[PDB]
């Protein structure tokens, strides 16, 4: 139930998604690459997240 | 000596379960649960057969009240931990410490509380307008006693039997000299 | 918005059992179904308190109580209810209740 | 409150709460803490004998003020003081609050002296429940002989047949 | 910033 | 002169400044609290007691001039005023003139404002209505 | 119960009178209304409840009731519950109420 | 709000008492003097 209590990380805007991305890259002690981050959030296709984070 | 032994009425204990819990899930899945986060920051769960009440906190702490004996408090804490495990949290029974032991007893004679306050004023506070009982704070052992005119004595603040029992056995000689009729 | 309880009642289960047939037949969409359920709950909560006049009390022993998500759940057993008298014995009764505060 | 008790001009918690808007619980906590501090200061410096000045009941000191508030005569006040003194011997009512003990003794002596003041008027004046006053009178009705001052009935100013029954 | 309370001279 | 003062001038002094009005403005950051309060404390009739003295323990009893002279007390009597408490609320709409109405919390009620010393043989003193034998009983010289 | 009958009658009438404008906004035909009313009526008749005119873990044909609590208090064994605005489903029987006092003893 | 604290009766009481005990008429001297009780004519 508590693994299911977390809702979809696909929010209605991009600032929350970049917040989660920078939280993950802060909590990771080594630089991470693209596909593991895209596995961390709920979608894989190229969207505004990669261009805004660049 | 004294012809009557006090009987314990409430024992408060704390147990650390060793893990974080989700009060939402344990309130939706536990049977007799009380979760009001805007009223208290814990979920309140009580069972029948030892007649106790636990306050489960989100930090894994557990406060168990309502027990009549230390073995009953231990059994109740084990039952609550088993309840948490059956809900599905890794709540290991790590430590168990009893803080408050309160017991009531009857000396079965009337007591002069005003005279007792006048005599042992350095230990006793008597404000009959506020509360109809005398608060006697012993220094050894550190026990707070509620003296009443009907002979009823309420001893609280004990950690085991070996404070409350000698607290009553020490308060009996200084109560035998204050009798009415 | 208001509280969401009355699909578990007799009118509510017939309501959803009628709306799912229309969902299957394509006679209603998901948004229309959600808002018709919401306005059904609104109108039930509106007219259940003004133009009715009955009384009912229950006395018994609760086997279970629960309070989370600002709802109260009770499982009372061997309880007698009185209407308006007319007394009916109940082996097991479940009670679901919400607060008087407006949600959202 | 400590100053009133030390000057033997003792008022009650209801009086000090009528003056100061203070919560009862932490008022009692503050009073206990300051009594402990004052006893510690007395033990450290000059030692003072209490001789019943800090006593919580002090029911004899509340009778004249309440009798003045009710407009009672001096002999009724003295008889109420005697009744309040003799209520300490009674086990069942000694556990009551000193305000209640003083009020029920005053009301008993009012009924004894035929003072035309009702129990509701006594309760409205002294902020005591009329049911509490009536219960105190009905339980002190059994101990009429000990409470009522003996030379009063010896001189015939009052008689025990005047008190209404229960 | 505005004064909360003020005295009125009765007339 | 004292009888004129006690009979009329006390009431005149009360009635010149009988009312006292305090307005609490809305001070509203949002329009949900656009109410202005108007608290008025109004004095009315003044009453004078007979000359009395309160002891230490709260006992108040009638004071006579011989007892006052012997015990170094002030031969005074209490002054009481009627106080009625008007309260008003208004919708604090800017531009529109404020119109105040009662919320019916009009509490009123004699309250003690002090002790006026009483000159002897005035209309408030006990010795005015006393006969010569009454003065001898009170140990006052006729 | 005639009271429960007329309560469910005003429920179905007010619900369909509110559904009419939503269906007009959605654009579906009026044919989707009276058949809906008839299937509601036939299921409420076939339920046979009310007449008409048309170890410690929480885990229809059940005595059950839905309500809204006003004030719930608890003593050493006694449970007081002031409930309001509910529907009641004991013994295939539906009831309504304004106030409800619930007394329970917890063992 | 407590009206017993709103009114300080000691203001009026102490003002009248002080101005009648000491002749300072304020807050003119010798306004009030100790009454001569030497003789009746005095």
């Amino acid at each position: 139930a508590l693994q299911a209590n977390q809702t979809d990380i696909s929010k209605s805007h991009d600032s929350s998604k970049l917040l989660w991305a920078t939280e993950y890259i802060q909590k990771k002690g080594k630089p991470v690459l693209v596909n593991e981050l895209l596995d961390y959030l709920s979608m894989k296709k190229d969207d505004k997240v990669i261009e805004l984070l660049k | 000596t004294s012809g009557i032994v006090p009987t314990l009425q409430n024992i408060v204990a704390t147990v650390t379960l060793g893990c974080r819990l989700d009060l939402k899930t344990v309130a939706l899945h536990a049977r007799n649960a009380e979760y009001n986060p805007k009223r208290f920051a814990a979920v309140i769960m009580r069972i029948r057969e030892p007649k106790t009440t636990a306050l489960i906190f989100a930090s894994g702490k557990m406060v168990v009240t309502g027990a009549k004996s230390e073995d009953d408090s231990k059994l109740a804490s084990r039952k609550y931990a088993r309840i948490i495990q059956k809900i599905g949290f890794a709540a290991k029974f790590t430590d168990f410490k009893i803080q408050n032991i309160v017991g009531s007893c009857d000396v079965k004679f009337p007591i002069r509380l005003e005279g007792l306050a006048f005599s042992h004023g350095t230990f006793s506070s008597y404000e009959p307008e506020l509360f109809p009982g005398l608060i006697y704070r012993m220094v050894k052992p550190k026990i707070v006693l509620l003296i009443f005119v009907s002979g009823k004595i309420v001893l609280t603040g004990a950690k085991q039997r070996e404070e409350i029992y000698q607290a009553f056995e020490a308060i009996y000689p200084v109560l035998s000299e204050f009798r009415k009729m | 918005g208001y509280y969401e309880l009355y699909r578990r009642s007799t009118i509510g289960n017939s309501l959803v059992d009628a709306l799912d047939t229309l969902i299957s037949d394509g006679r209603i969409e998901a948004s229309l179904a959600m808002r018709v359920l919401e306005t059904f709950d609104k109108v039930v909560a509106e007219t259940l308190k003004d133009n009715t006049q009955s009384k009912l009390t229950v006395k018994g022993n609760l086997d279970t109580y629960g309070f989370c998500d600002d709802v109260w759940t009770f499982i009372v057993k061997n309880c007698q209810v009185t209407v308006e008298q007319s007394v009916i014995s109940v082996d097991k009764l479940r009670i679901v209740a919400c607060n008087s505060k407006k949600s959202e | 409150l400590i100053g009133c008790r030390r000057a033997e001009v003792a008022r009650t918690f209801k009086e000090i709460q009528s003056l100061i808007h203070v919560k009862t619980k932490e008022f009692g906590k503050t009073l206990n803490i300051m009594k402990n501090i004052l006893r510690g200061k007395s033990e450290d410096g000059f030692l003072k004998i209490d001789t019943d000045n800090m006593s919580g009941a002090q029911n004899l000191t509340y009778i004249p003020r309440f009798c003045s508030h009710l407009g009672l005569p001096m002999q009724v006040t003295t008889s109420a003081e005697y009744t309040a003194k003799k209520c300490k011997e009674i086990k069942e009512i000694a556990g009551k609050s000193p305000i209640t003990i003083a009020v029920v003794s005053i009301y008993l002596n009012i009924l004894l002296f035929q003072i035309p003041i009702t129990a509701a008027k006594v309760g409205q004046t002294l902020q005591v429940t009329e049911g509490t006053i009536k219960s105190g009178y009905k339980i002190l009705y059994e101990h009429r002989d000990k409470l009522v001052d003996p030379q009063l009935i010896a001189n015939g100013v009052v008689s025990l047949d005047n008190l209404p029954g229960v | 910033l505005r004064r909360k309370t003020r005295q009125l001279k009765v007339l | 002169s004292f009888n004129q003062f006690v009979d009329y001038t006390l009431q005149d002094i009360i009635c010149e400044d009988s009312t006292l009005i305090l307005e609490q403005l809305a001070q509203h950051t949002t329009e949900s609290d656009n109410i202005s309060r108007k608290y008025e404390i109004s004095f009315g009739k003044i009453y004078v007691t007979k000359p009395m003295v309160n002891e230490s323990d709260g006992v108040t009893h009638a004071l006579y001039p011989q007892e006052a002279r012997l015990r170094n007390l002030t031969y005074s009597s209490g002054l009481f005023v009627d106080v009625k408490k008007r309260t008003y609320e208004a919708i604090d709409v800017p531009g529109r003139e404020l119109k105040y109405e009662l919320i019916a919390e009009e509490s009123e009620g004699k309250v003690f404002i002090g002790r006026l010393p009483i000159m002897l043989r005035s209309k408030n003193c006990y010795l005015s209505e006393a006969t010569e034998s009454d003065l001898y009983k009170l140990k006052e010289c006729p | 119960n005639a009271e429960a009958s007329r309560v469910y009658e005003i429920i179905v009438e007010s619900v369909v009178n509110e559904v009419r404008e939503d269906f007009e906004n959605a654009g579906i035909d009026e044919q989707t209304l009276q058949d809906l009313k008839n299937i509601w009526q036939k299921k409420l008749t076939e339920t046979k409840v009310t007449t008409f005119s048309w170890d410690y873990l929480i885990s229809p044909d059940e005595n059950l009731m839905l309500c809204l609590y006003d004030k719930v208090t608890r003593t050493k064994a006694r449970w007081k519950c002031s409930l309001k605005d509910g529907v009641v489903t004991i013994n295939r029987n539906d009831y309504t109420f304004q106030k409800a006092q619930v007394e329970a003893e917890w063992v | 709000f407590n009206m017993k604290l709103a009114i300080n009766a000691k203001t009026i009481t102490s003002g009248l008492k002080y101005a009648l005990a000491t002749g300072n008429w304020g807050e003119r001297a010798g306004v009030s003097q100790v009454l001569n009780r030497y003789t009746y004519s005095s």
